[PDB]
């Protein structure tokens, strides 16, 4: 009767564990994300800010709610000092504290799972960022990839063996398109965006459908 | 962590979690420059001074008023140049941020409607010398006809917005001579480069007779600031173009 | 997500939830035209200039002043255009949603009120010089004579509210000149066009001794805006009726 | 004792599972409301905004508060930017974020399922969307139909197989108010309103009786 | 049923439990930072003030927020006075209220163990002091070393019989590098940094990789 | 114990927890001192004034202006003394949270936007006679020119910011005088002595014609104080160095 | 299920139980205080008021607060009236009606036993008077001598039994450090302080190592 | 029971806990006498006068000017006397409050600093006709030069603060002369005797041509108060070395 939070953490995995998968990576261009989803008017990726993007898993609007939460945070930053002071590593730490609190006094947990993904400016050589955050409030930087939603063993090795620096766009859409197939079929019925360097500015751009058909291998 | 505005409006957000950002919660400084807007075949574009002045002296001589808010969209603004500034700032994280929530871009008027209430909160400190009044211009995205998709929206100090359509309008010191010099050299639908040059020529009158102003100086090589909107959206005219169609205007 | 007000009142909702759109809290910036309102065989109408001034300044001359509130009812309103502006959006608005809360319309007299409630709040900016005046025309639906079905209701600024019932009323800078032309040619029961042009003289008549209006110009180009209320419900007349009418008038 | 949230579940559940049903469909016009409903006082499908339509089922209170949280959010937008810049994806996510938090926190969760139904401009060849949100916060995007209330099983399978393009409103009446009959007699006591995309503003209209009669088929 | 503080006690021991360890020592120069940390993005030990150090264990998230709640106190007194009234006995005293405060009437129990170290100015001939908060809230003056994290036991006591004063810099390095082996491999994946009394101002510093591998010694 | 600022900002910290802490809430007494700055090849500098005035009488005459906000930034500020101190003090710790609570730095323009912050909350006291403005400089690290990293913002008393760019700047009684003479002894790219001395120069001329400033004083033994500013960070001149350079600009 | 306080009241004893103790009592100069203390940084004793001293047991941070509590209360009397008009019955009082609401109403009552200590002006020859405070808000006015702390039974009887009026002060270093050693070893290892009444105005003086060491009877 | 002030500021706790006893909330009454201050050899003293005035009234001569603040550490206080007195009382219990709180004592800096916040929060009544002004001594146990550990801090209305470092210092009416008096009369390092010599002679000719002063008076019995500080600690200088010193001055 003290370990209350065995259980709310129970609530949580299950909750991610039904449900869809993401997978976010480091490539050649900047950060690439690929997650499982149906609709084209609800998403699970999304701008952060200029050079961040978000995506998660989980109960939507639960998970809605804090995409929404950071494009504030983001903006406040960027309004109160200036847009290049605006780090991932801020949101990341941000969200850490809120699903932690969340977690800790809310009367149900959040069921969902956030990655933060940075990309160094357009001159910048800097490589890539990421960030995971969960139900919990626990975060870790990975710096190749991260996967997560439903059954994530299968998808995991497929990645953890098939991963490679400088990985161009189209191969590394199929290095991940290929890891989810393996493990929990997969049309171009996804959401798939990147967080392109060579941008200026924005930084973060969606795959439509006909750029995308020429970037989804088969089985 | 707070969830953000209702209504996807950073200002509802601030007004409700740091009222102390907003214009509502607040010579003596330098303001604000002439600054003139045209609508031509392609789209619309600002073109303002570069004089900010505090009294009778010159503060700045490389003042930029106009800023691109959004991709489809600028303005200029014209007053006490701190006030000037922080507003047209917010108002476009304004715009930005609704995008980023809503996935959807603010429909221009909608985007003339925010200005409004921006511009209605500044209303305590209009009152007492510290006045600023924006100008607004697009390219309407939700427009039929593509050429005149151009769009130039003025301001009240009370709020209050109004559509332009007679193809040119202005504001600041000079505004008065500037829009009396388009009334004769402005052409409707025309190149975006016969619109520039009105309006960089317009600036040339409007100082002749406003020492608040005091536009184009080959002499010196002060230029004024431009930015053209179209199909393309918006950007930044190049010094070059400028200055170029500057000297080509002198007889 | 908040429940809406307990009345229907889109007004009360701002009241507790965003009262910074309030008028409540909150010549320099342009000023509201002269507006005239007659009744007729088949409903009421509204016709007003076209003429904002500021200071001896005309800051527009295609100011739209008459507003379709809802189906069965318009305004005009006078004064700071830009707070006049807010008040009238802000009042069709408080109709709407009504309807869309309650599946019903709110009966004449019951809009009549609440345009009142409006103006009162606007009491604070009246009295530093920032008044609006309205005029609300409709066609009470809830009436007994078809014909006497049309209705006109005068405003004061400290909020009340004033049945007309002399067949004609206007508001505005012009307003006493206009008023007076009416007493004349002004004939009671009669035709939508007779009324319409009746409206449209005594705009010519204002401009004669009102420099703040001059309204119908056939040289320019500039005419009345007019709205007419019957039966069928609110309609925006048409540039052509104005401008003929207007031709027609002159000897 | 840390799944509460199977049991207010339920609760949600049965009561939504009893109580009459509603159909909503895509057709030529624009959007159908077909819901049973045998008084005229009371509704269960309103106006939203000008483009926007709203439907629901379960507790009425309390799905009428939802109702009207709609409209004065809508209106608000509206408002505060241009009438234009209200859709309906807006008040889905709304509603999400609102039942998903009502369920959560609020001592009894909202025995409630609503529909969101939008049709876009005049002019504008956009097809209508719909959105369907539920008692826990779930929202799904339906293109074609959505059916809630009562047992639904018979009579989703009813449209699963009866839908089609274009479908004239006549049909499409029909359509609906057959699906309803198997599955749960069905006179022309029902409330029956539209969301015509031929409208050039309000959009929303209430088919009465008489119009109706020339409407709903036979068995 | 009175005794809930042995239970909540335990559920911050047990977090506290496993994890990586850190350690905290005087020598010559000032203060030592050694921790188990594999991230180089998030950290354990920070700079809290002018001659201040904050090292801890535990939950991320919750030791975070204590560690710029610190910050922020340190600044604040330094602000409302002068710099040199900041003491690390003072937030020392102020964490331990705080986190007696948390395990008292939070929810759940902060899984947290907080070590503040100070280190006399610049001329000063006094020695360094360390302090350790508990998640309880109870603190001790330790004068040469502090372990916390993971097990201690082991690491405890090959500190217990292998620390002496004047230590030097590389030396303790070896000193601590080593208790932290033996008990509970060890490469160059950890977070150190010093509290270095040399330095007029500042007196925190992080030492890098390049440096650092002169330093670790192998086994 | 609080948590401290969610944006990370001692200011906001204190916001709203020590609320009286900040300018926002709260001659007759002495005023800042004439303050100069010159950008240079290496980086940039600021040397300042050591006269405090209040009325006609000389209050202090060793009043340190320049003071180094932070590791590669320092500012000087002009008005009134005791606000100046307090503000430039409270920027100092609002940077240096910033960066203990972020382990970054904040970026130039980051630094500059607060103070604009800053100074924008004493717009009260300013308008009431106790104004302030600060004059600030960098080495920008984000910068490409390493060469062309130093910057010079100046200030409004509405928080207002403005980019200088023209190699040198100024605040203070004596600035128009020291700016003048600047125009024309100030020469672009150049030792971090030969900008040194321009600027003690500078001082020089102000104090001829103005009482408030009289700068370097050989007899008295009275020396500006100096600040630079490059890519090994901000360090103050020494009084030697100082004291050398006035001699020798002496004839 | 109605006497939880005989529980609480049980929390704070056992608490009490554990843990050093602490003797204060009364003599020629003034009132002595001897509290076994191996820290030099943390003390269990301290300078209330100008003729106050206040000593306690227990956890620390708790008894800690109710230190501060008790200074600010005493300058506050002071500066509202005048140093004259702070008394040792005031703060007595103060201190009972805090413990028994915290007793009373907090989570967790506070572990916690204290004394006040008050002496004379310096010309009054009037007697020390000595005041303790209990967990549950309960005083007892002492004219002789106080036991807290750990196990008293034996330390009370000695000095029960070892106790005299007048007694000089070496001796009654002696008297106290003699009633710890039996029962529950006791170096020079403790916190010693002192209210002499020979001092003019602030009268609480601390007693150093050197100036101790020719005090402490050895055993 | 509260726990008190959570950076152990009494003031700050009457902040939260009691707001009516800070001077932030709340000749019309006597004023503060002229104060003097000097730095020598072993420490630092403070002399003040005895005269208290109100309109040209002589309302007080036995005004204790001086007080002991802390152990090492001393102020005067010029202005509304009623002010000053509470003033100068909070500072103290400020200061030991602190140190039965941390069981340490203030820096001095620490000390002086706090003084400004006080003062600075009695801005209001300042602007009000009732200021006062401080003048704080202390002997800087955080100090090299223990010869130098005297110092003098002045301070503003506004709450700035001043290190002086002249050797001297005065406040109150006849300040302006007691400054030019030490200014010649005065030498460095010396005597504890030579500096309070100084003092009280400086005062005599401060009473010389300040009505509002007249210090010594070898026939009434009035003498001026003292206090030094040196190592050993603050003490006040008794009657008897005043009043002899005072005789020794004449001629």
């Amino acid at each position: 009767a003290e370990q209350i939070m065995r259980d709310r953490s129970e609530l949580a995995r299950k909750g991610i564990a039904r449900g869809r998968s993401v997978v976010v990576l480091t490539f050649r261009d900047g950060v690439l994300f690929v997650a499982e989803n149906p609709s084209t008017a609800l998403h699970k990726v999304s701008e952060l800010y200029d050079r961040l993007g978000f995506a998660a898993v989980g109960k939507y609007n639960e998970f809605e709610n804090l995409r929404r939460a950071g494009i504030v945070h983001a903006d406040m930053r960027g309004y109160s000092y200036d847009r290049r002071d605006v780090t991932g590593r801020s949101l990341a730490n941000a969200y850490a504290q809120t699903l932690g609190t969340i977690f800790t006094e809310q009367p149900k947990p959040y069921e969902v799972e956030i990655c933060v993904a940075e990309v160094g400016r357009v001159g910048s050589p800097k490589a890539p960022q990421l960030y995971r955050i969960t139900y919990d409030g626990s975060i870790v930087d990975e710096q190749h990839f991260v996967v997560m939603g439903g059954t994530t063993e299968p998808i995991a090795t497929a990645m953890r063996e098939s991963y490679r620096a400088d990985l161009d766009l189209e191969a590394a859409v199929g290095i991940a398109v290929n890891a989810l197939r393996q493990g929990g079929v997969d049309v171009a019925s996804l959401e798939v965006a990147v967080l392109d360097q060579s941008r200026p500015r924005r930084a973060f751009r969606r795959i439509a459908g006909t750029a995308l058909e020429q970037l989804v291998p088969a089985e | 962590l707070s969830f953000g505005s209702n209504l996807s409006s950073f200002t509802d957000y601030l007004r409700g979690h740091a009222p102390e950002l907003l214009p509502e919660n607040r010579d003596l400084a330098p303001h604000g420059t002439t600054i003139v807007a045209l609508t031509y075949k392609g789209g619309v574009l600002l073109a303002g001074d570069r004089r900010a002045t505090q009294g009778n002296l010159i503060a700045s001589r490389d003042v930029e008023a106009v800023y691109v808010t959004d991709e489809y969209s600028a303005a200029g603004i014209a007053g006490t140049a701190g006030i000037a500034i922080e507003l047209v700032r917010l108002f476009a994280v304004e715009l930005e941020h609704y995008e980023k929530i809503e996935g959807v871009p603010l429909t221009f008027d909608g985007k003339a409607n925010r200005l409004a209430s921006m511009v209605r909160g500044n209303l305590g400190a209009a009152m007492q010398g510290l006045a600023v009044v924006p100008l607004l211009v697009g390219y309407d995205l939700d427009a039929d006809d593509e050429s005149r998709a151009g769009r130039i929206v003025s301001y009240d100090v009370v709020g209050g917005r109004y559509e332009e359509r007679a193809g040119y309008h202005a504001v600041g010191s000079g505004s008065l001579f500037a829009k009396s010099a388009l009334k004769k050299i402005y052409s409707p639908d025309s190149d975006e480069e016969t619109a520039l040059r009105a309006a960089i020529e317009s600036l040339y009158d409007a100082a002749d007779d406003d020492s608040a102003t005091g536009g184009p100086d080959l002499t010196r090589g002060i230029y004024p600031t431009a930015v053209t909107i179209t199909q393309a959206g918006a950007v930044h005219v190049s010094e070059e173009t400028t200055s170029e169609l500057a000297r080509r205007i002198v007889a």
